[PDB]
């Protein structure tokens, strides 16, 4: 029974070790995601949460009729 | 905010061109032909400085 069907205890042990390492890495990455989202929404100087402003290319740089501007 | 700087009347006292509209309109072409260089200097100063107080003289 142990030879034909059941897996070795070392195989299950190291498979469990790899699974635990992968899930611990995923949990740490999720916590880092929450922290970075909070910090960079609060500061607003990151690639995300960048609400758009007016583009500066639409300003006319030519002189006007009245120079007091 | 800051105090706005203004020149006094002593920098604003000059002789005036006390003439009507048609008096200026009749000789306006010779006006633009003869006294052109000081006019160009004054309005280039006005257009680049964008401040009367730096162009008065």
């Amino acid at each position: 029974i142990a030879r034909t069907f059941f897996d070795a205890p070392e195989k299950n042990y190291e498979r469990t070790m790899a699974i635990l390492q992968i899930e611990s890495e995923k949990a740490e990455l999720r916590l880092k995601e929450l922290e970075v989202r909070r910090l960079m929404r609060a500061k607003g100087d990151g690639p995300w949460f960048q609400y758009p402003t007016i583009d500066k290319a639409l300003i006319d740089h030519s002189p006007k009729a009245t120079p007091d501007n | 905010p800051g105090i706005v700087e203004l020149p006094s009347l002593e920098d604003l006292k000059v002789q005036e061109v006390k003439v009507s509209s048609s008096v200026l309109k009749a000789a306006a072409h010779h006006y633009g032909a003869q006294c052109d260089k000081p006019n160009k200097e004054f309005m280039l100063c006005r257009w680049e400085e964008k401040d009367p107080r730096r162009c008065l003289e």
